């Protein structure tokens, strides 16, 4: 339970930061 | 990209020295006049007035910076 | 937003000037005049 | 005890998750507009 | 003013959040510390405030609060010096790190206090360059009791290393009537006269004690002459030491030679000396400009700009 | 108080023991205020407890440890707190305490994956020490009874002896090693640390009173091993164990690959009856035959609507929409309506029509093997071809002797078309099992070097080598098409090297790099498909990092819609994660990346019914391009697939609006061609089959995952649309007996039947329903499913569970 949740924790957080980056190149390449 | 064009040609004049100083090909004494001409171009950087005025321009572009 | 509360509590701008001198040259004048 | 252990780690993780979230949101508006 | 059940809540507050373990806690955590160590400030008893304040401050530097971290930092540096811990304090300060999130208000206390810090440790140059930033970072608005003591402390900082401070702070409204013995103690140092200087002393030892100066004060019956020497080199560039010696009426014109040396050992001033035929040559200012220095400080300042705006873009916020 | 420790701190210097030690114990009591003035003397301490001759260290080490906490270094106070020994109490859950033994936790924790990887190499020190505090917290924790977080601290830290031992020695060892399982196919990451605790798990299972062979052999299958999973079940037919093994060879059945069945078919093949039924079993033979009497028992059809379709009909376009769309209705049914009766509005189709009318027969008579080479009995090249099509699409993913009829066939085509068609039809009988001679065949008819063949050889290279990875081939595929100059061929080469290496989840950098950076857009997206295939559902960040990457930046409409289709593939496995990213791009400039993200939200929520999914999707559909909305519609029909309206309170939204535009005037021929999919997708099978890439098992579908790749390439042409049929997974539950047959039983849903009816034909409610062996069970209206109070025939499988159960019998 609480390891099942810290776990799914660290799995969102690094695919927010993928996000961030995703969102980053995206906006360069919008104003290409 | 410049300077990655200078170096390939630096590579290529080096690579003709070698051939030279190897003896693969006779001296061109024409050539060689060119080379020491380039190496006496070469400038002084340690000039200390130069260094000075180098200083004192790159104050006023990081001031408008 | 605070205030500090732990820290409780001739129109015109001039230095030192006061210098507490006598006039300020009347006398110096006359002096050195007499003297040379 | 070990839930303090893990529970300061759910703590500082979900702060990191919290402002990253947020700056996320800023960067989907720029995105969008 | 019934600090009696006052203090028993308090410490009843403190024991719920001590509980609490929440983070947006931590600003309501920082302002409980604040007000419990106030009142108990007030019943003259710290101590026990001392430790459990250190407590806290170990727990939110482990958990990374900021606000909270150096608030209680203040508190904390504020209870060594009532007490005049202050040696030990200045370990404490000297090997924790303050946090640069921390509010205008919680910069200016930590400021003021690492500023009296050095200035009763001899690091007189830190002591007004702290206290100035300090003051800047300070709200103008109102504070009256902080600027006044600030403004007492950079004034005898100041005067110790020789600059006579701007007559503005004096001119102040809210400042003349809390500094009306510092103008006379200026002047009287201005003047160079130990009769008017001590006996200003014997006027006003009482307050000057009272924000707590004697130790000061001494530093100041010493500086004078360092100051008196400092304006003589800034107004001469080869002069001879018997003429700056009667010129400070320092009898013996060799006591002068070695207050002239002291002074270069300490920095006031910038000048070579030659016993030889006895003058001292003041060192010749260069173009600074001439140098990288000008790009070091633009350089800085360039990071400052630039991190201002990335926080601001950061600082955006979008409605959905 | 104390206001200064340099009195003690300065006495601690004298030599005299007795001194010192009252010393350090007086530090010890103080040391909470003076850490910093301990700090400046800290050299002195330092030399007391490295001088071992001195009785004091491990009291030395602990109160070095609480200064340099109290610092902040966190790493020489934690070597300090180790050195203390067993001074340390640990039971004080002080603040200092708690927070060393986190740094202890957090740091072993770094050293075990560490040297996790390291083969034997660095093999760091783990200071025995270390391994003690960790192994006390262990002993600490399962005092407290945290079997949970023992659990899980062992699996982090890879500790499975811990991990065993706290399990074997937990609560109730069922549910906690249905916990570790789940956390194990779920979250854990690491494929070779996966398989190490899938082997832990597995033979903690084999240790029980009557081991879970279900769960053995799944874990199994996720390490592959055939040979572990064929020993299993010789041991359990001397064990007489029929009805076990007959739920196992089930479940292999519906989740493991063909090679991992084949490996144990043979291993097997090393009573004779039994042995003969779990090889029947495990080749499936009869277990698809089940699932054509259930539909055929249930094939609820309202073929009304297509008749307002074929009404609503004028272009030839809409007229194979309509086509397609009623061979989806139909699924794998013997009965045909439209086929058998409009006879003249089929002849009104020709060209590209006629073979996409034979693939539409052979979905609608899927799997019927038994009339096969006599049912197409009863249908120009076009045709001829469509024939070839229809009879592989029969035999999909089942290579009978038809594989080699087609090669045999194949070899001799004699036309464009046919050779087009057989090429399908040998590639779909042929897929994975890749096989020498068809795979030459195929590239024989690759090297005939044209379009139309050529494209059908792409794709069928594709099927026969899938996920088996042959670098020959690969090379092969990949020089034919950097030199032919073929647009289609290439089209059918980029889907054929996406579908060859579907496995090799991680094992496919090198080609994958390669294409991206290619040249041709067409080979970009056979590497973003490429991408997808091998890491379907691993929701692998580097893979969504470099897809979403190109897909935004890339200078190609088509690839950049391919890539982010390929997202949608990788993103199945997390459903709640993807509706983000897809919003983000959805909302896009290139109207083809918006189609791409309606396409990969309906990969995303294929047989799942999201509700945020349609609440994005509807704002698309009706937007002011053509494909767009094209795309809207099939994503929310594929989403909405076998769902009603209780459960998703839009259906009927989507229904009417499909027919409305249906008929409609000005929306355009293609989005006619969009929306009659949507219906045929909504209304598949009887309305009684539904689309999931992962087994009920949680067990990935190859299978599943080419059909919909390939349907979704239909763009460039349409005669693929029909590989939806591989994807059509029967949502059934079939109760069946020891005699190999259906016992007339009856099932019971503890809920109303009205949230999960048939969708009405174009008491006030009670809580009850009740079904029969062949039953339409949908996954929401699976776990409230359960078997009456009392029968013959009890479920030796939780029904919660799904599929197809054996029934254990009562005396008769």
């Amino acid at each position: 339970d609480l390891y099942s949740r810290y776990k799914k924790l660290q799995q969102e957080l690094e695919f927010l930061e993928v996000q961030e980056e995703y969102i980053k190149d995206e906006q360069k390449n919008l104003k290409k | 990209h410049g300077l990655k064009g200078l170096n390939s040609k630096l590579l290529d004049i080096r690579s003709y020295l070698e051939k030279v100083a190897t003896g693969k090909l006779p001296i061109n004494h024409q050539i060689i006049y060119q080379l020491q001409d380039v190496f006496n171009l070469l400038p002084d950087v340690s000039l200390q007035e130069f260094v000075k005025a180098f200083y004192l321009k790159t104050n006023d572009q990081m001031v408008v910076v | 937003d605070d205030e500090f509360e732990e820290f409780p509590a001739h129109v015109w701008e001039d230095n030192w000037d006061d210098d507490n001198v006598e006039d300020d040259f009347s006398n110096q004048l006359r002096a050195e005049l007499e003297k040379h | 005890g070990l839930r303090q252990y893990y529970l300061s780690k759910i703590e500082e993780l979900q702060l990191i998750v919290n402002d990253k979230s947020q700056n996320l949101r800023r960067l989907q508006a720029q995105r969008n507009e | 003013k019934r600090y009696k059940e006052a203090q028993k809540i308090s410490d009843d507050l403190m024991q719920k959040i001590s509980t609490q373990n929440r983070r947006a806690l931590d600003l309501v955590a920082a302002k409980c510390y604040y007000y419990h160590a106030r009142v108990y400030e007030f019943l003259d008893k710290l101590d026990v405030v001392r430790s459990f304040l250190h407590a806290r401050l170990r727990t939110a530097t482990l958990r990374h609060d900021a606000d909270g971290q150096a608030t209680l930092l203040n508190l904390l540096l504020r209870n060594y010096l009532h007490y005049s811990l202050y040696d030990q304090a200045e370990k404490l300060v000297s090997k924790s790190v303050f946090p640069e999130q921390a509010n205008n208000n919680e910069w200016a206390r930590y400021l003021y206090y690492t500023g009296r810090i050095k200035a009763i440790q001899l690091e007189y140059s830190e002591a007004r360059r702290t206290m100035t930033n300090a003051l800047r970072k300070a709200p103008q608005h109102t504070a009256v009791g902080f600027k006044q003591t600030v403004h007492k402390l950079l004034i005898v900082v100041e005067l110790l290393l020789g600059e006579i401070p701007d007559r503005l702070q004096f001119r102040q409204p809210s400042l003349k009537r809390s500094l009306m013995p510092y103008f006379l103690l200026t002047q009287a140092v201005r003047t160079g006269n130990l009769a008017k200087f001590n006996q200003v002393l014997d006027q006003f030892g009482e307050k000057f004690q009272a924000d707590g100066t004697y130790t000061l004060i001494i530093r100041l019956r010493h500086n004078v002459i360092k100051t008196g020497v400092r304006m003589i080199s800034l107004s001469y560039s080869r002069i001879s030491l018997a003429d700056i010696a009667q010129k400070l009426q320092l009898d013996s014109p060799e006591d002068a030679e070695f207050i002239v040396a002291k002074a270069i050992r300490d920095g006031v001033i910038e000048a070579s000396i030659n016993h030889e035929k006895g003058y001292v040559q003041s060192k010749e200012m260069i173009d600074i400009y001439s140098t990288r220095e000008p790009q070091l400080a633009f350089h800085q300042r360039i990071s400052f700009c630039l991190d201002i705006h990335n926080m601001s873009v950061k600082a955006m916020r979008f409605p959905p | 108080m104390i206001t200064s420790a340099a009195g003690i701190i300065s006495l601690l210097d004298e030599d005299e023991p007795q001194l010192k030690e009252f010393a350090l114990h007086k530090l010890n009591a103080v040391v909470n205020d003076f850490w910093a003035e301990i700090s400046e003397s800290v050299d002195k301490i330092e030399v007391l407890y490295e001088d071992e001759g001195f009785r004091s260290r491990q009291f030395a080490a602990l109160v070095a440890s609480k200064v340099f906490y109290h610092l902040g270094a966190f790493e020489e106070s934690l070597n300090y707190a180790l050195g203390a020994g067993d001074l340390f109490n640990v039971n004080d859950n002080s603040e200092y305490v708690e927070t060393i033994i986190a740094k202890c936790i957090d740091h072993y924790t770094k050293q075990c994956v560490e040297n996790a990887d390291l083969p034997e190499g660095e093999k760091k020190p783990i200071d025995q020490r270390l391994e003690g505090i960790v192994n006390k917290m262990f002993q600490r924790c399962l005092d407290d009874h945290k079997y949970k977080q023992a659990i899980g601290i062992a699996l982090e830290t890879r500790r499975l002896d811990v991990f065993e031992k706290t399990i074997l020695e937990s609560n109730d060892v069922p549910g906690m090693l249905a916990y570790s399982l789940k956390l194990c196919m779920s979250l854990m990451q690491n494929k070779q640390f996966r398989n190490k605790v899938l082997r832990v798990l597995v033979k903690i299972y084999m240790n029980l009173e009557k081991p879970d062979f279900i769960n053995v052999c799944q874990c199994l299958i996720f390490l592959d091993d055939p040979q572990a999973v064929s020993d299993i079940l010789e041991k359990l037919v001397k064990e007489d164990n029929l009805l076990m093994a007959y739920q196992i060879c089930f479940d292999l059945y519906e989740s493991a690959s063909q090679q991992f069945l084949s490996s144990v078919i043979q291993n097997l093949r090393t009573p004779k009856d039994q042995t003969l039924k779990m090889i029947k079993i495990l080749s499936g033979e009869m277990a698809i035959e089940l699932h054509l009497q259930f539909l055929i028992r249930n094939n609820n059809t309202d073929l009304m609507i297509l008749k307002n379709t074929k009404d609503a009909v004028r272009n030839s376009v809409c007229h194979t929409a309509t086509v397609i769309a009623n061979s989806f209705m139909h699924c794998g049914t013997t009965s045909d309506q439209f086929l058998r009766d409009n006879l003249e509005w089929l002849a009104r189709a020709t060209n590209w029509a006629k073979f996409t009318a034979t693939a539409s027969l052979g979905v609608i008579h899927k799997g019927h093997e038994k009339e096969a080479l006599q049912l197409m009995a009863t249908y120009s090249a076009y045709q001829e071809g469509g024939g070839l099509y229809a009879l592989g699409l029969i035999h999909a993913n089942h290579g009978g002797d038809i594989i080699d009829y087609l090669l045999n066939q194949l070899k001799n085509a004699s036309n464009d078309i046919v050779r087009h068609g057989g090429s399908l039809g040998l590639g779909l009988a042929a897929m994975g099992t890749a096989r020498q001679d068809v795979y030459d065949l195929l590239k024989t008819n690759l090297y005939q070097d044209d379009a139309v063949t050529g494209e059908a050889a792409g794709l069928a290279l594709g099927l026969v080598m899938l996920g088996s990875k042959n670098a020959q081939a690969i090379e092969d595929m990949v020089g034919y098409a950097q030199e032919t100059q073929h647009e289609k061929i290439l089209r059918g080469l980029a889907v054929g090297i996406a579908l060859v290496m579907y496995g090799r989840m991680e094992e496919a950098d090198a080609l994958i790099e390669s294409l991206c950076r290619d040249k041709d857009p067409i080979l970009r997206r056979s590497g973003m498909y490429t991408v997808a295939m091998a890491y379907c559902g691993s929701g692998n960040n580097k893979a969504i990092r470099r897809l979403l990457h190109v897909a935004v930046s890339d200078v190609n409409d088509d690839v950049r819609r391919a890539a982010v289709e390929s997202l949608g593939f990788i993103l199945f496995r997390t459903p709640e994660q993807c509706p983000s990213v897809v919003s983000l791009l959805s909302e896009s400039y290139n109207p083809h990346v918006r189609y791409g993200a309606a396409m990969a939200l309906g990969i995303c929520c294929a047989g799942t019914g999201n509700k945020e999914a349609i609440n994005l999707l509807e704002p698309m559909t009706n937007d002011p391009v053509n494909y767009v909305r094209q795309g809207a519609l099939i994503a929310s029909a594929l989403i909405m697939i076998q769902q009603t309206e209780i459960t998703c309170p839009k259906v009927n939204q989507f229904r009417q609006l499909y027919s409305k535009v249906i008929n409609d005037k000005h929306d355009d021929v293609m989005a006619k061609f969009g929306a009659i999919l949507a219906q045929g997708i909504l209304d598949a099978g009887g309305h009684n089959v539904t689309i999931s890439l992962q087994s009920r098992t949680g067990h990935t579908h190859m299978p599943s995952v080419v059909g919909v790749l390939v349907f979704t390439q239909f763009w460039f042409w349409f005669p693929l649309s029909h590989f939806l049929s591989l994807a059509y997974t029967p949502t059934c539950v079939i109760g069946l007996n020891k005699d190999l047959k259906m016992p007339k039983v009856q099932y019971k849903s503890n809920c109303k039947p009205s949230t999960f009816a048939y969708p009405a034909p174009l008491e006030p409610e009670p809580n009850f329903q009740l079904l029969d062996n062949p039953a339409r069970v949908m996954p929401a209206q699976l776990k409230v499913l359960t078997m009456p109070e009392t029968c013959r025939y009890q479920p030796f499988k939780p029904l919660s569970i799904g599929g197809i159960i054996i029934l254990k019998d009562t005396s008769e």
